[PDB]
RNA sequence: UCCUCCGCAUAAGCCUGCGUCAGAUUAAAACGAACUGACAAUUAACAGCCCAAUAUCUACAAUCAACCAACAAGUCAUUAUUACCCUCACUGUCAACCCAACACAGGCAUGCUCAUAAGGAAAGGUUAAAAAAAGUAAAAGGAACUCGGCAAAUCUUACCCCGC
RNA sequence: AGCUACCUAAGAACAGCUAAAAGAGCACACCCGUCUAUGUAGCAAAAUAGUGGGAAGAUUUAUAGGUAGAGGCGACAAACCU
RNA sequence: GCUAAACCUAGCCCCAAACCCACUCCACCUUACUACCAGACAACCUUAGCCAAACCAUUUACCCAAAUAAAGUAUAGGCGAU
C-alpha cells in the first residue's frame, strides 16, 4: 500500500535509539560524536 | 538565588539563608479579566511559588494568601534573514492573591494629562519647521502653475 | 570580473562609435 | 506594599525623571557589609520598579521614561556584588589559601579534552555513587587521531587569520604610501 | 553581457623599485666569488624544491620523503592518494609505450 | 547591546539609530572603507577644537569641531563644508531647506595656533608636571584641550540632588572597619539571628 | 522529522518525560509513599531582609561627588588593615608567639563554622 | 595563472554581422547563425 | 437550502501555527488571514513526578460467579521486629495541530455520542456541441455479446478438476 | 527493526441474529484486498467508487524492548529488513 | 522600453616562520546540557579489496627519520607483471 509515512514519531524511541547517552555507550558511538564535533555540527546528537 | 550552588541539606542541619537575593520580578498588567485580589507577576524561571510568597512578604511586607505559577512558552517561529529561527524567551508567570481582603488595580502609569506639559518648548528646529509650513501658502488654481515668486 | 585591459579598451571604442551614430555630431 | 513597584505617582506620565549616578566600586568599598546589605535591597526595589515600568511601556507601546535609570541601577548592583566578592575572596585566601570557593579539578573527558570539572555535593562517597561512576574521566586510544585533526583544524584557522592580516597591512601601505616609517 | 563597461584602474608599475633594481645581483656568486657558494643556495622556497626540478609525480615523492612526517593528516592522505593516481597514469596510460 | 557586523560602515548617523538601521540592515555587505590607522595617543583632534579647512569649497575658513568619528578619521566642523538638503518633507510640503555638513578627514583640517589664528602642526609633549599636552610646533604654544558638554548631558554646576540621590556626605562616609568576617556572619550578628545547628560535612566530587 | 535544533524542555515528550524534567527550580523536599510531597522548612531559602528605617544611602549618587581612584581589595591590604596592627602591638609588648595566631583571627580549619569559606557552604 | 577569454564578444560579432539580414533566431543566436553564415559563404 | 463521511475528549505527535493591535505582504481565485512586526496567553483538584531495612508469607482463575462444563490452566493478597512527628514543592495544560515534499480524496490508538445539542458546503459566472466520466429509464427479443455472462440485472439448478 | 519479518513484557477491541458446542454461519465496528471501471506528473511514488474475503480467532491492535548485512527474520513468495 | 547588463571587494590558495593547548557565575555521560544516595561493565588482537598481471589462482610500489650519489646496481619474482 501507500508508502512514505515510515516515520512514526516517538520521543522515547528517538532518545533511546539516537540519544547522547546511547551514542556514548560504545566506542563507535563516541567516534560518531567526535566526527560531528570535528565537522562543527550544531547538533551532535538527538 | 539563581545561577548559584545551594548548600546541601541533611536532617538536623542549619536553615538555608539568602542574604542578597538576585531574583528580580516585575509586576505586570493582566491581559485578561482577573479577580480584584489577584496580582500578576513575571518571575525568574528558578523561583518557586514558595520563594515568591516569602519574597513579597519579606521585602515588600505584602500579606499573601495564595500563589500560583505557570510557564509560558515563547514563540520560536520567527526567522532571521538567514532563515534561522529566533527564540522569544520563555518566562514564568505568577498569580498572587492578597490575604486580608485587600484589592489591587494596576495603575495607569502613562496619564495623558501628566504627559501634557503646559510649559512651552522653544526648540529652534521644531519652531522653524512649524513656522515655515504655516507661513507658506498653497498654489492658487487660477495661476495655472505660473511661479509666484516674481512680483512681475 | 575578468583580468585585462585590451578587451575593455576595445569595447569602449565600440561604445563610442555607437554613441556617435545614435547622435551624429553637428 | 505593592506601591513600591511603581514610581512616585507624581512622576507618572513625565517624559524624563532625573537620576543621580550609579554607585562606583570605590565608593562602595568604603561602606560596611551591613550598609552594603541594606543598600542591596534599596537597589533591588528600584530595579523591580524600573523593570515594572519598562514592561508596561512595551504594553502601552510608548517609550520608557529615562531608560538610563535601569542601566545605572544594574551597574550599581554589579559594583556592589564585585565589592562583596572581593572581600570574601581575600578572606578565603588568608584563611585557606584557595583561589576558588567551589572545589574542582582538571580532568580529561571521554572526548580527550582537558576540562575543569566543578565538583558537586553528595551524601555518599564517590566509590559508591552509581551515576557518578558511569561517567568516563579518561580517553581511549581511538580518540588520539581526532585530537590531532582538531589541532590541525585550529592550526589552519590560525594560519589563515595571520596571513590575512599581513595582506591587509600591505593593502594599507598601497593606499597610504607614507607609512613606511 | 560578459564584458566590463568601464576601463579598469590604470596599471602603475614602479620599474625602479628596489626589488626590480637589484634583480639578478649575486647570480654569479660562485663564478665571481671563488665558488664558495653555489647560485642555487640563493633560491628561497619550500625545503623540498630548493635547487631541484621534477615532474609532478617526482615532486610529490620528494615532498612526502622530506616533509611527509610533518604534514597534516588530511594533507598527507591526499598526497599519498595523488602519488598513487600519478603512478598509474604515468606508468600505465598514454599514447606511447 | 552592540550588534555590528565585521565590515560595518560607520556613518554620520549614530550606530543603531533609525537612519543607521535603514542604511545598514543586518544583511548588508559593502566593501570596507580603508582607514589610515592612527593610534589613540596620536589622535590630536577633539570636540571643541578650532580648525582651518584646507580642501573644498570652504578651504581657508575656520570653525569649531562639533563631532569626531574616530572609526573614519572624520571631523564634523559646524557650519562649514556644507550642502543643502530638505527636511520635514511630506506629500503636501516640500520641506525646509537646511545647511548640512559633510565630514572632513583629519588631513583636510589643521589645528589653529592660539596666539596667531593660523594653521599649525602640533606634537604631543609632556609638561614639567607630567601632563600630556599638545604643542604648536613652530611657536611652541600649549593648545589647551577644549571644554565640551559631557556626553551624559549633565552640567554638574547646575546639578541639584533629587529625592533618590545620595548626598555627597552620606556617599563618601566611611563605615567599613576591616575585619576577618564575611557579610553573612556580620549581618547575622547585627540582626540578632541565632543558629546553633552545625553544618555537617558533605562529599565533593 | 523531529526538531533537533530546538531546546529540550519539559513541554516535549510523553507524560512521563514531561513530569520528570523541570525548569531549574531547586527542590525543597522529597516524595513519600503515595506521591505525597514532604516540604522541609530548612531547605526553603529564608530571605534575610534588613530594616531600612533611617537608612541614608539611596539608589543613585549625586553627580557633585569627587572622583576617586579604583583600588581593588587584596589579601595583603586586608591583612595590613585588620591583622597587622594587633601583631605590631603585641610585638612591642614582647608577648608574641605562633601559638596565639588564633587570637589575631587566624582560623586553622573551616570545619565547625556555620559559614565555611572553602568549600563554600553558604548562599550569596 | 588562470587565463580566461576576455574578448569573446568581438569574436561573436565577427559572425553575427553577416547574419543580421537572416530570418528568425539564426540572425542573433550564434549557435544557429554560424552554421547558416558558413553555408552563405 | 442542503450535507453529516462525523463530532467532543484523552493518549501519542507537534510546538504558538485564523487571539488583540498595526501593517495591504497573501489563500494554488479573492480586500478574511493560516504571512509580517508588536502585544497578550495555558493558573491544580486532572495528569506526571512515588515508597526505610531484614526475614517471612502468597495450592483453590476469569466469565453478573450463582447452578453447569471446561482447558489453552490464568492480571490483582502478607506477616514479624526495627526505623520514622512532616507536610501540598516541581513539571504538562494554547491552536484551525500529527505521519504522508502541499491547507494531500491517503495513514492514525482509546472513551463517549448511534445521529447528533456537535461539525460542515457538492455550484466563480454562463452556455447546455463532439469525444470522455458517473448515473437513471427503455419497445420487441433475452447471452443472439464475449476468450469468458466481464459489467449490469436478477438472485437460482446440477456437475467436474485441484486442495481436506 | 519509529516501515516491515519474527519474537519478549505488560495492555486494548470485537454490535445484533442463529446455534448456543464451535480456528461454526449471517452481519456492524475493525482487518484484509477478489473482480470491474476510474485514475496513470493522479487526491495517491499503489489512490477512489462499487463489488468482495474474514470478522471469539493460527483474530486485529496501541505502547516499550530484542534479533543487523559474510547477517537478521521467513506458515519459502528467493518474502521482508525506512 | 522592459527584463537585464556592468563592478572589487569579502575572503581564499601555496610556501616560509613558529611547536601546540583554555578559563565569569550556573548546567551537562540519566531521555547530555537534569542541584542532592549502596555502587563495583571497563582499554590492546596481522587491514581488506579495487586494481596490475590485458582472465586468474603465487604475486602487484604506498613517508618512517640526511638532500645528492652508489642504483634502478646487488637482489626478489606464476624468474611473469613487477
Ligand atoms: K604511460
Ligand atoms: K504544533
Ligand atoms: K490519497
Ligand atoms: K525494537
Ligand atoms: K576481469
Ligand atoms: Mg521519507
Ligand atoms: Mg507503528
Ligand atoms: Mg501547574
Ligand atoms: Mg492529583
Ligand atoms: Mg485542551
Ligand atoms: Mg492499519
Ligand atoms: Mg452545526
Ligand atoms: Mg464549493
Ligand atoms: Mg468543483
Ligand atoms: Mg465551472
Ligand atoms: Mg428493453
Ligand atoms: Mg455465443
Ligand atoms: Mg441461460
Ligand atoms: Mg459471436
Ligand atoms: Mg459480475
Ligand atoms: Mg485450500
Ligand atoms: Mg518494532
Ligand atoms: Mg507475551
Ligand atoms: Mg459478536
Ligand atoms: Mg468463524
Ligand atoms: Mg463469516
Ligand atoms: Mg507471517
Ligand atoms: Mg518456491
Ligand atoms: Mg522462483
Ligand atoms: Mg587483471
Ligand atoms: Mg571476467
Amino acid at each position: 500500500k501507500a508508502r512514505g509515512n515510515e516515520y512514526q514519531p516517538s520521543n522515547i524511541k528517538r532518545k533511546n535509539k539516537h540519544g547522547w547517552v546511547r551514542r556514548l555507550s560504545t566506542p563507535a558511538g563516541v567516534q560518531v560524536i567526535l566526527r560531528r564535533m570535528l565537522k562543527g555540527r550544531k547538533s551532535l546528537s538527538h | 538565588a539563581r545561577n548559584v550552588v545551594y548548600p546541601l541539606y541533611r536532617l538536623g542541619g542549619p536553615q538555608l539563608r539568602v542574604f542578597r537575593t538576585n531574583f528580580f520580578i516585575q509586576l505586570v498588567r493582566p491581559g485578561v479579566a482577573q479577580p480584584e485580589d489577584t496580582v500578576q507577576f513575571r518571575i525568574p524561571m528558578e523561583m518557586t511559588r514558595v520563594d515568591l510568597r516569602n519574597y513579597l512578604e519579606g521585602i515588600y511586607n505584602v500579606p499573601v494568601a495564595a500563589v500560583r505559577t505557570r510557564v509560558q512558552h515563547g514563540s520560536n517561529k520567527r526567522r532571521d534573514h538567514r532563515n534561522v529561527r529566533i527564540k522569544k524567551p520563555d518566562y514564568k508567570v505568577a498569580y498572587v492573591q492578597l490575604a486580608h481582603g485587600q484589592t489591587f488595580t494596576f495603575p495607569d502609569l502613562f496619564p495623558e494629562k501628566d504627559e501634557s506639559p503646559e510649559g512651552s518648548a522653544a526648540d529652534d528646529l521644531y519652531s522653524m519647521l512649524e513656522e515655515e509650513r504655516q507661513q507658506r501658502q498653497s498654489s492658487d488654481p487660477r495661476r495655472g502653475g505660473v511661479p509666484s515668486w516674481f512680483g512681475l | 570580473v575578468k583580468k585585462g585591459f585590451r578587451a575593455a579598451f576595445r569595447f569602449q571604442k565600440e561604445l563610442e562609435r555607437q554613441r556617435l551614430l545614435r547622435c551624429p555630431p553637428p | 506594599g505593592l506601591e513600591e513597584f511603581f514610581d512616585d505617582p507624581k512622576n507618572w506620565g513625565q517624559e524624563k525623571v532625573k537620576s543621580g549616578a550609579a554607585w562606583t566600586c570605590q565608593q562602595l568599598r568604603n561602606k560596611s557589609n551591613e550598609d552594603l546589605h541594606k543598600l542591596w535591597y534599596v537597589l533591588l526595589k528600584e530595579r523591580n520598579m524600573l523593570l515594572t515600568l519598562e514592561q508596561e511601556a512595551k504594553r502601552q507601546r510608548l517609550p520608557m521614561p529615562s531608560p538610563e535609570r535601569l542601566d545605572k541601577v544594574v551597574d550599581s548592583m554589579d559594583a556592589l556584588d564585585k565589592v562583596v566578592q572581593e572581600r570574601e575572596d581575600a578572606l578565603r585566601l588568608l584563611q585557606t589559601g584557595q583561589e576558588r570557593a567551589r572545589p574542582g579539578a582538571w580532568r580529561r573527558d571521554i572526548f580527550g579534552r582537558i576540562i575543569w570539572h566543578k565538583f558537586k555535593q553528595w551524601v555518599i562517597p564517590w566509590h559508591l555513587n552509581k551515576r557518578y561512576n558511569r561517567k568516563r574521566f579518561f580517553a581511549l586510544p581511538y580518540v588520539d587521531h581526532f585530537l590531532r585533526l582538531e589541532r590541525e583544524k585550529r592550526a589552519r584557522i590560525k594560519a589563515r587569520k595571520e596571513n590575512l592580516e599581513r595582506k591587509k597591512a600591505k593593502i594599507l601601505l598601497k593606499k597610504f604610501p607614507h607609512l613606511a616609517e | 553581457i560578459g564584458i566590463r563597461l568601464t576601463l579598469p584602474p590604470p596599471k602603475v608599475v614602479d620599474r625602479w623599485n628596489e626589488k626590480r633594481a637589484m634583480f639578478g645581483v649575486y647570480d654569479n656568486i660562485g663564478i665571481l666569488g671563488n665558488f664558495e657558494k653555489h647560485p642555487k643556495e640563493l633560491i628561497r622556497g619550500p625545503i623540498w624544491l630548493r635547487g631541484w626540478k621534477g615532474n609532478e609525480l617526482q615532486r610529490c615523492i620528494r615532498k612526502r620523503k622530506m616533509v611527509g612526517s610533518r604534514m597534516f593528516a588530511d594533507d598527507l592522505h591526499n598526497l599519498n592518494k595523488r602519488i598513487r593516481y600519478l603512478y598509474k597514469h604515468f606508468n600505465r596510460h598514454g599514447k606511447f609505450r | 547591546k552592540v550588534t555590528l557586523p565585521p565590515h560595518y560602515r560607520y556613518g554620520m548617523s549614530p550606530p543603531g539609530s533609525v537612519a543607521d538601521k535603514r542604511k545598514n540592515p543586518p544583511w548588508i555587505r559593502r566593501r570596507p572603507v580603508v582607514v589610515e590607522p592612527i593610534s589613540d595617543e596620536d589622535w590630536y583632534l577633539f570636540c571643541g577644537d578650532t580648525v582651518e579647512i584646507l580642501e573644498g569649497k570652504d578651504a581657508g575658513k575656520q570653525g569649531k569641531v562639533v563631532q569626531v568619528i574616530r572609526q573614519r578619521n572624520w571631523v564634523v566642523v559646524g557650519g562649514l563644508n556644507t550642502h543643502y538638503r530638505y527636511i520635514g518633507k511630506t506629500m503636501d510640503y516640500r520641506g525646509t531647506m537646511i545647511p548640512s555638513e559633510a565630514p572632513l578627514l583629519h588631513r583636510q583640517v589643521k589645528l589653529v595656533d592660539p596666539m596667531d589664528r593660523k594653521p599649525t602642526e602640533i606634537e604631543w609633549r609632556f609638561t614639567e608636571a607630567g601632563e600630556r599636552v599638545r604643542v604648536s610646533t613652530r611657536s611652541g604654544r600649549i593648545i589647551p584641550k577644549p571644554e565640551f558638554p559631557r556626553a551624559d548631558g549633565i552640567v554638574p554646576e547646575t546639578w541639584i540632588d533629587g529625592p533618590k540621590d545620595t548626598s555627597v556626605e552620606d556617599a563618601l562616609e566611611r563605615t567599613y572597619v576591616p575585619c576577618l568576617k564575611t557579610l553573612q556572619e556580620e549581618v547575622m550578628e547585627a540582626m540578632g539571628i541565632k543558629e546553633t545547628r552545625k553544618y555537617k560535612k558533605v562529599y565533593w566530587y | 522529522g523531529a526538531d533537533r535544533m530546538s531546546k529540550w524542555t519539559s513541554k516535549r515528550g510523553p507524560r512521563s518525560f514531561r513530569g520528570r524534567k523541570g525548569r531549574g527550580a531547586k527542590g525543597i523536599g522529597f516524595l513519600t509513599s503515595g506521591w505525597r510531597f514532604v516540604q522541609i522548612k530548612e531547605m526553603v531559602p529564608e530571605f534575610v531582609v534588613p530594616d531600612l528605617t533611617g537608612f541614608k544611602l539611596k539608589p543613585y549618587v549625586s553627580y557633585l561627588a569627587p572622583e576617586s581612584e579604583e583600588t581593588p581589595l587584596t589579601a595583603a591590604q586586608l591583612f595590613s588593615e585588620a591583622v597587622a596592627p594587633a601583631i605590631e602591638k603585641d610585638f612591642k609588648d614582647g608577648t608574641f608567639d605562633p601559638d596565639n595566631l588564633e587570637k589575631y583571627g587566624f582560623e586553622p580549619t573551616q570545619e565547625g563554622k556555620l559559614f565555611q569559606l572553602y568549600p563554600r557552604n553558604f548562599l550569596r | 595563472l588562470r587565463n580566461r577569454v576576455t574578448d569573446r564578444y568581438f569574436r561573436i560579432q565577427e559572425v553575427l554581422k553577416h547574419a543580421r539580414h537572416f530570418r528568425g533566431r539564426k540572425n542573433r543566436c550564434y549557435r544557429l547563425a554560424v552554421r547558416t553564415v558558413i553555408r552563405a559563404f
